[PDB]
RNA sequence: UAAAUUAUGGUCAAUUGUUAGUAUUCAUAUUAAUUUUUUUAAAUGUUUUAUCAUUUUAUAAAGGUUUAUUUUUGAAAGAUUUUUUGUAUAAAAUUUUAGGAAUAGUUAAUAAUAAUUUAUAAUUUUGAUUAGAUUGUUUUGUUAAUGCUAUUAGAUGGGUGUGGAAAAAUAAAAAAAA
């Protein structure tokens, strides 16, 4: 969730919440120091991300124009199995 | 309440509209059945269509299949007339007259200089053509429309020895157009619409007419049968309306 | 905050305010008639620092 | 945009939303359970499978003694093992194509087997979280910092394509005497 | 989508942010658009306790039995205003005292001048709608020394945070048009003693020692001892 | 969020979720709000290179049939103070109007006057701005503007006629965003000035002994804020920039 | 937590109205007479009548002649300066007003004052030009308000307007105008005309 | 854009052959209406409804599909709105305008939009019910609105239809014209139910093409 | 970090040593390379047969052809007079 | 219309009732179940927010359906400085009752038509519609075996129509923007 601690700006209404994030100075800066740290996280967790998907794609190429090659000649002989079995017939 | 809720007529998407438009921006509201109404209901039929350069002048010269004294379809033609001038008497001048009624097998521009080269090898190519040929029993049932409901004709029903006419045709078609160059207005390797040219709007008349034939007078003929006829008799016909009260007539075979 | 909206007969406890239906919504069918029309030479008669200043003003 | 909504299992965003990789098993007596590593969607129906993308693996949380192999007298290999079945095709495929997401638990897990760095959630209380200041982060930087080329090219080549062409293979390629 | 923080990076849904972009998320909800807001709530919150013993008529209490002492109603009056600034003060009510009704001020919100934030309003023109305290304001924004080229209706112009500063020199009349001031790096040529830049795209502030350590006391590394 | 592809949820004819087509209502303030920062790049245009029909040497004279399919969207300069004829005279005094005009007064010619033509016959408008004195632009001798006397006798009027209540579009004022280069900075060193000899170079940097004065220390402000502006996907100031750089925002 | 699903979407952003249910369920057919009911209860009306469909607002124009035949209080105006007050309340007071007051209006009612029921009268009107509508004086206003606390014989009100003028926003205060009331100027003013001294007890030294 | 003179200029150079034998019908379909899919899909008329990657000579259009654009007042909860309504004809090329405007009337279904007289416009200047499509140089890209008569009054309160919520809607006109087809008075099933949308959908501030804060 | 960490991760001897779950994805297609034990088109398990008989896919196809010259008479004495058992090539 | 070998290959089908003249799957058998036993579930307060509001949070209530249930990306995933595209709602198969008759806001063409448009209309004995029973097309048990015998559960109309999608009124065991 989002943290509400009790020296946020407190609200005085009875008609809803009591307590309204507006952050104390020090709540600020606390809060972007944890952040940068968790960003440092990040930037490793993403550069993994794209770094596999590129190897994700390699491999595809790959192994998929490997599998054209096997099928393409298979898909040749069947047809001229196809045009000789014409010829006979 | 007494049908679907989204009738199935009614649902419509546009895509010669941009994408987007139509969620958001505006709304854009047509009849949409006017368009998508379909080449039998309207009746067009669509022509061997002209190169532009060919587009541009006039024909001359036409083939013509000529109908025999005492037909089933002149007969039917002018009960036909008399029924439309009872109804609505503005089609007087777009009907052809019973006299002129022949079956148009091609139209053709030939130039004035060449003429008799082109009239003596296209009579002697037509006869070689038509040589072998016996004589043709056609049936006619039908209305269409050429040149945007400008001309309206009697349909030929290919059920017959029509087929027969379209490899006759089809050769004159390689040897007019493919072999001594002629301006066919179409394609010598495409096949002509024969057709019998019942109402017509030329050039001048169409200021005092209107731009289309309005569909209401041949809709309840579009389908109607006009009867069998045999034809023995093909003829290449230049077109002038005053040297003997027909089509002026250059060239002539007679199947038999 | 959890204690002023449990009075709210909201499902799912979502800190919306859903207000009821009474039967008797509206003051006429409470029973309630018109509101009485004020008596107006009563509510005009001059309060009392305005006549004690009109005698320290005779004065 | 439920009028009420499911109050015990909320979301974010619309359902079904952005696949996320995570662990689930029925539950059972402790003695036998194990678990699902499973490409799925973020909202659940009443029974998994019906959003479900993909099947990653299986994940017994038993330490086992290695029956498989022969006692040995090496020290580190008769500490217990944790066997786990990873599919690590389909799971570049959607981590790094279709861009998942991941609870912590499937993630302390690829961690171990070296797909993933280490997790966020995994906390020796030992340290703290470090702190920043930029002026001395910027001495550093520009105490070390590579060439413009240089990481532009080490960018492209774990970005972008990898296997590239050296000038032999060009040569060995290119068309020989009757057609050259 | 068209800005997302630190690119798109799923690690965890807070590492998006509390909303993915400045632009309305859904097309059919465009006041979701990112603004900067204010506690509307606290800011409003005026003083009840102000108006204690005070005895305040009504507006459509005309009766002669019904209002009271002049010197009550001079300190019902004065208790009424010390209610409605009680808060802070509102534009309309900085705007009314100035001369011309206030053109050509600038007019700073409190935490717009503090920190590495920078900003204020200088105003183009006002419509006072019968009720003071309310209306529609317009100016020019100007943010760190750079400025709109066109007016804008000023946001926020009713909730009372607002401070200005009465100089003869900004003072425009009605008959007049309010001149945009101009911004630093164009109109007028840059100079280092008359603005200093005090943030800029790439800077950002160093730690104030303060919150260190407190940081350090709360994490556990400076000891605190009850 | 994108625009959908097409609607086949609602019929077409009763036509439900569509934004609103904006108008420009001549009565109110908001019309000049539109029509303002176009004139301004109008003039910096006329000021730069020559455009044809701006400057007209006289009013465009027109019969009654044709007066609607000539007029609308004309838009012209002239030298000085007439008032097209067959139209009913407004003076814009209210504040709130005259206030979009600041910067094309300030940094442009100074605006005199503001007037608001409407025909008899009430379907033909005729906005007339009416500007005092030279251009705080500087004037290109081949440019449009300098064929007429009120700039470079000082006043000269800006003529644009429009229909009421129409899309801000049919004004028709984007046509003019054609950009051309003011020569006055360079026009120093070409060979007419005899001021390009008191022109001396800089090649190099001159060798510096001090570092730039310090900045003021850094005080954190002491209110309450609304979080991060980062997260909040606020840009800098909520003014401009991107929201990954959060540059000037408090901290 | 929005109101989004719970109620009919033209509801949304529906404030301060009292029990926006009722609005939901009003076209039921007792829900509805139960409202013809209710218009009656308020009435100003000639017919049974109900509000439109959707709408949980009253139309503008109908709470307007709600507010308009609502008869004013002060059936009784002896001074000139009631007659003002409520010509004032007319014009000024008049539902969804444009106008506002101006400083001259409040001279002008301030003038009329004779009696000290007058005096609180005027008073609270200025109170509605500070607080309610927001509106900056002129130097003479502070004249004119002291000359009327001298007709009524009470200057209790002036020199308390004196020791606070910041909250009552006199801008101006001459500072014989001071001294009148810190007494160390017997007079305030001279009238130039009769080139005596008021007031005329204090002009007694003058004489 | 570009496609415009791209194709123009194709069709110009296409017509200027001397050597042209004419298409092979034969080898030059039309379009399908049978197709996969429950929607009915229009097209452009250059393009099919099957994949053919060979591009066929370039046709003159003989019938132009027009659009023409209106300003109608939509009844929405909140009050009034003021929107877009295009109408789409299919125009024949060589027609008059004044042609144009008799095929626009016929063509609308929605009863808020004819009711007076109507004339043609492009970007505020008005069109001569004279002329041809083609001296205007009118294509379908090309933007055509559409000018009321009362439209130029649309600025007061009079002409502007009148909302139940600020304004009296009396005996005399519940009778008459969109307020009497209505039904003010809710129902049960609540009448012609209008779209809704609230007033604080923009702000305090309406729709804008500018942003004004 | 980053920084930090590919200096202390290069200066270390054990790393430059290809991690096979760091470095590539060994097959990215949805269907196998190879048949692998799946009911057949009788509904016989993979245990039931062996691939490659006549289930599998078709292999398909004056004077002398170069298939003349390589053949040889056994009468002829052959190419490299390689030693063979008299048993084996009977 | 000829045999075959370079020899067990291409990976296990295998049936168990002590009856009573004879004809006919029928009591007493094994396996599987109900009879039969508290070693796997669980308690209420979902949550932020700019404050009487506005953002996030979409299939377990019942009714009894056999020619029946069908769909997008505009939400999120999601990466750029702004206008961005096209593909979808449709169908085909499989459908129960011992003794069997008619069904009906109704077909198809027209079209953003028609509570009275036009027509020689549509469903049915190749079993309809009503009516009974019943939760539909990878799940079980028996068995050497073509069989016989199970399989839950979950989509119940509209009426200011919000939302990308109605799946929107207790009944989680889905971490829901530090
Ligand atoms: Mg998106
Ligand atoms: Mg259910
Ligand atoms: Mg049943
Ligand atoms: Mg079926
Ligand atoms: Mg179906
Ligand atoms: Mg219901």
């Amino acid at each position: 969730r989002q943290i509400r601690p009790y020296y946020n700006l407190p609200s005085k209404s009875e008609h809803g919440r009591k307590m309204t994030g507006f952050l104390t100075p020090y709540r600020h800066w606390m809060w972007k120091q944890n952040e940068l740290w968790r960003n440092v996280h990040e930037a490793q967790f993403e550069h993994l991300r794209r770094v596999y998907k590129r190897q994700w794609l390699e491999s595809f190429r790959v192994n998929a124009d490997e599998y054209i090659y096997k099928y393409n000649i298979t898909k040749a002989a069947q047809l001229a199995q196809w045009e000789c079995e014409m010829k006979e017939q | 309440e007494r049908g679907l809720y989204f009738p199935i007529n009614h649902r419509i998407v546009d895509h010669r509209i941009a994408p987007g438009v139509t969620v958001e921006e505006t709304d854009v509201q047509s009849r949409y059945r006017r368009e998508l109404r379909t080449n039998f209901a309207t009746g067009e039929t669509r022509q061997t269509i002209a190169p532009p350069w060919s587009a541009r002048e006039r024909p001359t010269h036409f083939f013509s299949l000529r109908l025999p004294s005492r037909n089933s379809v002149t007969l039917r033609v002018k009960e036909m007339h008399n029924h439309l001038l009872f109804s609505h008497q503005q089609c007087a001048p777009m009907l052809v007259s019973p006299t002129k009624l022949h079956i148009t097998l091609g139209v053709m521009t030939i130039p004035e200089n060449s003429r008799e080269e082109l009239v003596k090898n296209i009579q002697q190519s037509m006869s070689e053509t038509f040589a072998c040929v016996q004589p043709l029993q056609l049936r006619f049932r039908g209305l269409g429309t050429f040149d945007f409901g400008r001309v309206l004709f009697i349909r030929v029903v290919p059920e017959a020895d029509f087929g027969r006419l379209e490899r006759a045709v089809c050769d004159i078609r390689r040897r007019v157009g493919g072999v001594l160059g002629v301006d066919l207005k179409g394609n010598p390797h495409d096949s002509y619409v024969p057709h019998v040219t019942v109402a017509k709007i030329r050039p001048n008349q169409r200021q005092q007419l209107g731009d289309t034939i309005p569909q209401s007078l041949w809709a309840d003929y579009q389908h109607h049968d006009f009867g069998d006829v045999t034809l023995s008799t093909v003829d290449l016909c230049r077109m002038k309306g005053s040297p003997d009260g027909y089509y002026h007539t250059e060239g002539a075979v007679h199947l038999s | 905050e959890w204690l002023y909206y449990k009075q709210f007969k909201t499902v799912d406890y979502s800190y919306r305010v859903i207000p009821e239906l009474p039967e008797k919504y509206r003051p006429h069918q409470s029973g309630i008639d018109q509101a009485p029309l004020p008596d107006y030479r009563e509510i005009n008669k001059m309060p009392q620092w305005a006549e004690c200043e009109e005698r320290r003003q005779s004065k | 945009a439920r009028a009420v909504i499911k109050r015990r299992s909320p979301q974010l965003w619309g359902a079904p939303g952005a696949p996320i990789i995570r662990m689930r098993g029925h539950h059972v007596v402790w003695k036998f359970q194990s678990y699902d590593l499973v490409v799925e969607h973020t909202h659940k129906r009443r029974n998994s499978d019906i959003r479900l993308l993909h099947y990653l693996g299986k994940h017994c949380p038993h330490p086992q003694k290695s029956l498989w192999s022969p006692d040995t007298p090496v020290a580190q290999d008769r500490h217990l093992f944790m066997l786990t079945t990873v599919d690590i095709d389909a799971f570049k495929y959607w981590f790094g194509v279709k861009r998942c997401r991941l609870s912590m638990k499937p993630w302390a897990l690829l961690a171990k087997a070296g797909l993933l760095p280490p997790s966020l959630t995994q906390n020796s209380k030992i340290m703290p979280k470090p702190l920043f200041d930029k002026e001395s982060l910027m001495r550093y930087y520009l105490a070390n910092r590579k060439d413009e080329d240089v990481m532009a090219r080490e960018k492209y080549l774990n970005y972008e394509n990898s296997m590239v062409k050296t000038e032999e293979e060009r040569a060995a390629e290119r068309p020989v005497a009757p057609y050259l | 989508r068209a800005d997302p923080l630190n690119g798109g990076s799923s690690m965890t849904l807070g590492s998006k942010g509390s909303k993915l972009s400045p632009e309305p998320h859904r097309r059919r909800m465009p006041w979701t658009a990112a603004k900067e807001y204010v506690p509307g709530v606290v800011l409003n919150a005026r003083d009840k306790m102000v108006l204690d013993g005070v005895q305040l008529l009504d507006i459509e209490s005309i009766d002669r039995a019904s209002q009271l002492d002049p010197l009550e109603v001079l300190r019902a009056v004065v208790a009424t205003r010390e209610y409605n600034i009680s808060t802070g003060k509102n534009i309309f009510q900085l705007a009314s005292q100035a001369t011309y009704n206030g053109r050509g001020q600038r007019f700073y919100r409190k935490e717009w001048q503090e920190g590495t934030y920078d900003k204020y309003v200088t105003l183009s023109a006002i419509d006072f709608d019968r009720d003071g305290n309310k209306g529609t304001a317009y100016g020019y924004i100007t943010f760190h020394g750079e400025t709109t080229t066109r007016p804008v209706q000023v946001d926020f112009a009713d909730v009372p945070g607002w401070y200005m500063d009465f100089v003869e020199e900004r003072a425009v009349p009605f008959t007049g048009i309010v001149p945009p001031p101009p911004s630093i790096g164009t109109d007028v040529p840059v100079d280092p003693h008359s603005y200093r830049l005090k943030a800029y795209p790439y800077y950002d502030a160093p730690n104030p020692p303060e919150f260190v350590e407190r940081l350090l006391k709360d994490r556990g590394v400076l000891p605190d001892t009850p | 969020s994108r625009r959908f592809r097409y609607n086949t949820k609602f019929p077409a004819l009763v036509s439900y979720n569509k934004l609103p087509w904006e108008v420009v209502n001549h009565e109110t303030p908001q019309f000049h709000m539109h029509v303002a920062p176009h004139y301004e790049q109008l003039l910096t245009l006329a000021a730069s290179s020559p455009v044809p029909h701006i400057i007209g040497s006289k009013h465009i004279d027109v019969p009654r049939e044709h007066r609607l399919r000539l007029l609308p969207g004309m838009l012209y300069l002239l030298d000085g103070d007439t008032l097209p004829g067959e139209f009913t005279i407004n003076r814009v005094l209210d504040p709130t109007a005259l206030q979009y005009y600041g910067r094309l007064s300030s940094q442009i010619v100074t605006v005199e006057a503001v007037r608001m033509l409407v025909p008899d016959d009430l379907r033909l408008l005729c906005n007339c701005i009416t500007f005092k004195g030279p251009l705080h632009l500087p004037v290109a001798p081949y440019a449009s503007l300098a064929s007429l006397r009120g700039a470079s006798s000082n006043c000269f009027t800006l003529y644009h006629f429009v229909r009421p209540n129409r899309p801000p579009k049919e004004l028709q004022l984007e046509k003019y965003y054609i950009h051309a280069p003011c020569v006055a900075p360079l026009s120093e060193f070409a060979s007419n000035s005899d001021e390009r000899g008191n022109w001396r170079p800089r090649l190099q940097a001159p060798k510096r002994t001090r570092r730039a004065t310090p900045l003021p220390a850094y005080r954190p402000p002491q209110s309450y804020l609304m979080g991060l502006a980062e997260r909040l996907a606020v840009v800098p100031g909520g003014c401009f920039g991107r929201r990954s750089l959060m540059w000037g925002h408090w901290f | 937590a929005s109101l989004r699903y719970r109620r009919p979407y033209w509801m949304m952003f529906l404030k301060g109205v009292d029990n926006w249910k009722i609005y939901t369920v009003i076209q039921q057919p007792d829900h509805q007479r139960t409202e013809m009911l209710y218009q009656a209860w308020l009435g100003g009306l000639d017919r049974p009548y109900t509000r439109p469909k959707c709408m949980a607002n009253q139309p503008l124009w109908l709470s307007k002649k709600r507010h308009m035949l609502r008869k004013e209080r002060l059936d009784g105006p002896e001074t000139p300066l009631e007659k003002y007050v409520l010509e004032w309340h007319k014009k000024f007071h008049s539902f969804q007003g444009t106008e506002r007051p101006t400083p001259d209006d409040l001279h002008t009612a301030l003038d009329l004052v004779e009696r000290p029921l007058d005096l609180s009268y005027a008073l609270q009107l200025l109170g509605q030009c500070r607080n309610l509508n927001n509106i900056r004086f002129a130097k003479e206003t502070f004249l004119v308000f002291l000359e009327a606390c001298l007709r009524v014989g009470r200057r209790d009100c002036a020199e308390y307007a004196l020791e606070h003028a910041e909250p009552l926003g006199f801008w101006f205060i001459d500072e014989d105008h001071r001294r009148y009331l810190q007494g160390e100027q017997t007079w305030y003013k001279l009238s130039p005309l009769d080139n005596l001294y008021y007031p005329v007890e204090e002009n007694a030294k003058l004489n | 854009g570009h496609y415009q003179q791209e194709a123009f200029e194709a069709r110009k150079r296409f017509e200027e052959s001397t050597t042209y034998p004419g298409p092979i019908r034969a080898a030059t379909p039309g379009d399908t209406r049978f197709y996969s899919g429950s929607l009915e899909s229009i097209l452009h008329d250059t393009d099919r409804h099957y994949w053919r990657a060979v591009t066929d000579d370039p046709r003159v259009q003989h019938l132009i599909p027009l659009r023409i654009r209106f300003k109608i007042f939509t009844w929405v909860t909140s009050g009034w709105e003021q929107r877009m309504q295009v109408v789409q004809i299919m125009a024949p090329k060589d027609s008059t305008i004044a042609q144009v405007k008799d095929l626009v009337i016929v063509e609308n279904q929605s009863p808020y939009l004819c009711v007076s007289s109507f004339h043609l416009a492009i970007d505020g200047k008005e069109l001569d019910p004279q002329k041809t499509l083609g001296e205007y140089g009118i294509t379908e890209q090309s933007q055509i609105d559409a000018i009321e008569q009362n439209d130029h009054l649309l600025h007061r309160d009079d002409e502007r239809p009148r909302d139940w919520t600020v304004d009296e809607i009396t005996a005399e006109d519940v009778k008459r014209s969109p307020y009497k087809e209505m039904e003010m008075q809710p129902l049960q099933n609540l009448a012609p139910r209008y779209e809704a949308r609230p007033k604080g959908y923009f702000g305090r501030t309406y729709y804008s093409g500018m942003k004004q804060s | 970090f980053r920084d930090v960490e590919e200096r202390r991760h290069s200066r270390d001897v054990v790393n430059e040593l290809p991690n096979p779950w760091y470095d590539y994805v060994a097959h990215a297609l949805p269907f196998p390379d190879r048949d692998a034990g799946y009911p057949d088109e009788y509904g016989d398990l993979g245990q039931w047969r062996a691939p490659g008989g006549p289930g599998s896919p078709v292999r398909g196809p004056r004077g002398y052809t170069a298939e003349w010259r390589d053949l040889r008479n056994p009468m002829r004495p052959p190419e490299f007079p390689t030693p063979w058992e008299r048993k084996y090539r009977q």
